[PDB]
RNA sequence: AGAUGGUAACAUAUAUAUAAAUGAACUCCUUUACAUAGGCUUUACACUCGGGGUGCGUUUUCUUUGCACUUUACCUUUAUAACAAACCUUGGAAUCAAUUUACUUGGAGAAGAGGUUCGUUGAACUCAAUUCAAAAAUUUGUUUUGUAGCAAUAGUAAUUCGUAAUUAUCCGAAGUGGUAAGGACUAUCCUUGAAAAAAGGAGGGAACGGCUUUGUGCUUUGCUACUCUUAAUACUUGUAUGAGCGUACCAACAACCGCAUCAGGUCUCCAAGGUUAACAGCCUCUGGUUAAAUAGAAAAAAGUAGGUAAGGGAAGUCGGCAAAAUAGAUCCGUAACUUCGGGAAAAGGAUUGGCUCUGAGGACAUUAAUGUUAACUCAGAACUGAAACGGACAAGGGGA
RNA sequence: GAGAACUUUGAAGACUGAAGUGGAGAAGGGUUUCUUGUCAACUGUGAUUGAACAAGAGUUAGCCGCUCCUAAGGGAUAGCU
RNA sequence: UCUGAUGGAGGAUCGAGUUGAUACUGACGUGCAAAUCGUUCAUUUCAAUCACGUUUAGGGGCGAAAGACUAAUCGAAAAG
């Protein structure tokens, strides 16, 4: 919920991250994307 | 927030160092009122002068080195 | 899209969204403000009004 | 007006529970809730708190007891026969 | 108790005729629930450019106000015409907008 | 070397700030700390009513009108006032008294008279101050202030002027009892309704001023500002004030779990007006929406959620299933049987609107009469209407 | 705006009707919040909308909690198995 | 020995909500739904209801007892 300990908020911020799409450039040298309401990171 | 009724406490007060700043207002009554407040380090004390020309000795005879704030 | 001012103009009065009356005249000015400030200013100049309540009389 | 002829007490219970418990239980309940005769003040106000407890409303004095009545026979017959060693 | 109208902006626009609105302000005021009283209880006078109201009983400025809209109401200055209030004994006539 | 008052209950340090009322070991308590139900009271918010003040609304007609705003936080042991208790002093009670809605209490000391305290409450009270005039070693009389300070400089409703500033408003009466809290109580129990951290009080009486000199922390000798206590400050010692973590948003209506943006499920608090017993149902204000995996046009059958049907009235059917009827309240009337408590709202009747009246029920405060004035509830009588009225909503079918 | 029954604004008419699709919170969720963009797919119709996609941005405490205490209980120390 | 009050007792009565699930064997039955919706109904001061925490684990537990339930799984779970 809205009180979360430090390690969970950590882990979310991580995931959260991981959730960005590829930086573009790379491209000129992602499967696993997730949505929040779909895919549950079962914390 | 504290009122103070004898005018030598006052005194006693404004002439204490802890006090850094004064505040001064002026009400139109239901005349004109005046509040003399003193801000103490702990606490803001304040008298009210129901007779202007009092009011305005009081404030005259207050230390020159206060930090006097005219509100309205 | 006025939803985001008409939410901003919700707040800063005190008053509920179902009560700003954004006037259809210059929808294009109002739609600039983007902030409270501005809000307020249109509502001083009278395009952003607080709508009359909805009356509920004791007399019966 | 008297409201009940034979109930008394038990007419919180109404029509269930047998007639003859409701009976026994009539016994036992004035024995709880009259005011014992207080063997300290004399005052009438011993009054029961909870299972073998007795307390008073005067002296503020706790006195053990019987579960419905102050005394049980049996143990007034032990008194006695203390008294008499 | 003196109140007051400073009927002057729509006086001198000539759309306000103080004579009539004197008249209408003597059959309105209701003294302790009929028109037709006005005695010792309220007087009423008018300047070119104020009506006067003088009262002895319980009376509302309210009241005027109210009196006021309703002749405006009557003469269809309705949109033009707005009552507000000054000092506190003195009502003046004042243009919308 | 360790204050005082008060007969007592107990009170007292108001210094910027009630800081300070010696106290060790070792104990003993108390707070923390407690069920449920019932009413009663007090406060609070909420709602409302009447008036004044502002702005807006209605105005063919009517309406001193309808609506809106009129605000006030913690904190100051807040100061006091008021009240339910508990206690103290006096007093001495049968012709029993005081007393609550209820009973409770009283020679183990009641009533009454004066007090003390805790608790509600948080500016009530003349509360404080001021204006001066009289009486003792400070008290009485009058006035002006203050939304008691916080506090108006902040809000809110206005009105302007300008391209943010000024001004004016902010307050006199009361009722309803819907919430919530407290209080004193009362009742129920083969149910008697947590603990500790932490804090406080008490008993107890260990220890005992400072400095200098001499002898081996202890003893002797001389001198008098000392022991406390807050706050401030200066200086060394590690840098002598506030560690870390959580804080978006959703809480289902698409953010959760139901494989999904699924009519499901999922804990808690706040809770307006009307009608009313009602936080029911029906409608409205504040706030919120006008959306829901679709629209439009036609308006057959059939379906589904409903309505309504003449005369009959269960003849339908396994069976009155379903539906209808019944229903709220007041007044009447109430059997068999019974464990005497019930049955029972038995059964069965009657009444109900609107309007206009009449009677019944208080609080104060003047001197038995005269006043100011408050709810809402009863009871009765007219008149009235297409014989209607718990007009919608809501709401037992009953019996043998 | 290319394009609008379902984006936005105004005007109606309506509903939710303080046991509310209103405010706050808990569990659970985890950036869904916000701004600027924005439409390949998704948003079971459309869609310029969006809880979608993209870029950023956003959560500040001595006093609100956790942090301390104990409760039902749990994990262990000594043993003993 | 009666009568009028008061009093507010009760696993009393009706009853919203809540917890349930009686009937329609209504709707739905390639549903909104792997049990839902509607109307009706039972429950509401106690053997009440709910939350969170916690205890008890598979030939075991838990059971006001239906072989019920023990994560859509039960006359012996699930996983390997
Ligand atoms: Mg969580
Ligand atoms: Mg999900
Ligand atoms: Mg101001
Ligand atoms: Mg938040
Ligand atoms: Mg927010
Ligand atoms: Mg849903
Ligand atoms: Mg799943
Ligand atoms: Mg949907
Ligand atoms: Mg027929
Ligand atoms: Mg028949
Ligand atoms: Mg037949
Ligand atoms: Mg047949
Ligand atoms: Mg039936
Ligand atoms: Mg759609
Ligand atoms: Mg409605
Ligand atoms: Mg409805
Ligand atoms: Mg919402
Ligand atoms: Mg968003
Ligand atoms: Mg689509
Ligand atoms: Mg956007
Ligand atoms: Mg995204
Ligand atoms: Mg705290
Ligand atoms: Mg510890
Ligand atoms: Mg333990
Ligand atoms: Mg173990
Ligand atoms: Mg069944
Ligand atoms: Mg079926
Ligand atoms: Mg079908
Ligand atoms: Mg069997
Ligand atoms: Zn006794």
């Amino acid at each position: 919920g809205s009180i979360k300990r430090f390690r969970l908020k950590q882990r979310l911020g991580k995931c959260r991250r991981q959730n960005r799409p590829v930086p573009h450039w790379y491209r000129l040298k992602n499967t696993k994307r997730r949505h929040w309401r779909r895919t549950k990171l079962g914390l | 927030p504290k009122q103070i009724t004898d005018i030598r406490k006052f005194l006693k007060i404004s002439r204490k160092p802890d006090t850094t700043a004064v505040i001064i207002m002026k009400k139109k009554s239901k005349t004109v009122i005046t509040k003399l407040k003193l801000r103490t380090k702990k606490y803001l004390y304040t008298m009210v002068f129901a007779d202007r020309k009092k009011a305005e000795r009081i404030e005259n005879s207050l230390l020159p080195s206060l930090k006097r704030i005219y509100y309205p | 899209s006025l939803t985001l001012q008409k939410r901003l103009a919700a707040s800063v009065l005190k008053c509920g969204k179902n009560k700003i009356w954004m006037d259809p005249n210059e929808i294009s000015e109002i739609s600039l403000a983007n902030s409270r400030f501005s809000i307020r200013k249109l509502y001083k100049e009278g395009l952003i009004l607080k709508k009359p309540q909805k009356v509920h009389s004791r007399a019966r | 007006s008297r409201r009940t002829k034979k109930v008394g007490l038990t007419g919180k219970y109404g029509t269930r529970y047998g007639s003859s418990l409701r009976k026994q239980i009539k016994k036992i309940e004035l024995m709880q809730h009259a005011k014992y005769l207080c063997t300290f003040c004399g005052k009438t106000a011993t009054k029961r708190t909870c299972v073998g407890i007795w307390k008073c409303k005067k002296c503020k004095r706790k006195v053990c007891g019987g579960a419905w009545s102050l005394t049980t026979p049996a143990a007034v017959a032990a008194k006695s026969t203390i008294i008499r060693l | 108790i003196k109140y007051v109208l400073d009927c002057t902006k729509p006086v001198k626009d000539t759309i306000l005729d103080i004579s009539g609105l004197e008249q209408f302000f003597k059959d309105k005021i209701k003294v302790d629930k009929k028109t037709n009283n006005l005695k010792n209880k309220v007087v009423v006078t008018s300047d070119e450019y104020k009506i006067y109201i003088t009262v002895h009983i319980p009376f509302s400025k309210r009241y005027i106000k109210y009196l006021a809209k309703k002749y405006i109401k009557m003469h269809q200055i309705r949109d033009f015409l707005r009552v507000i209030a000054k000092g506190k004994l003195a009502y003046e006539f004042k243009y919308f907008q």
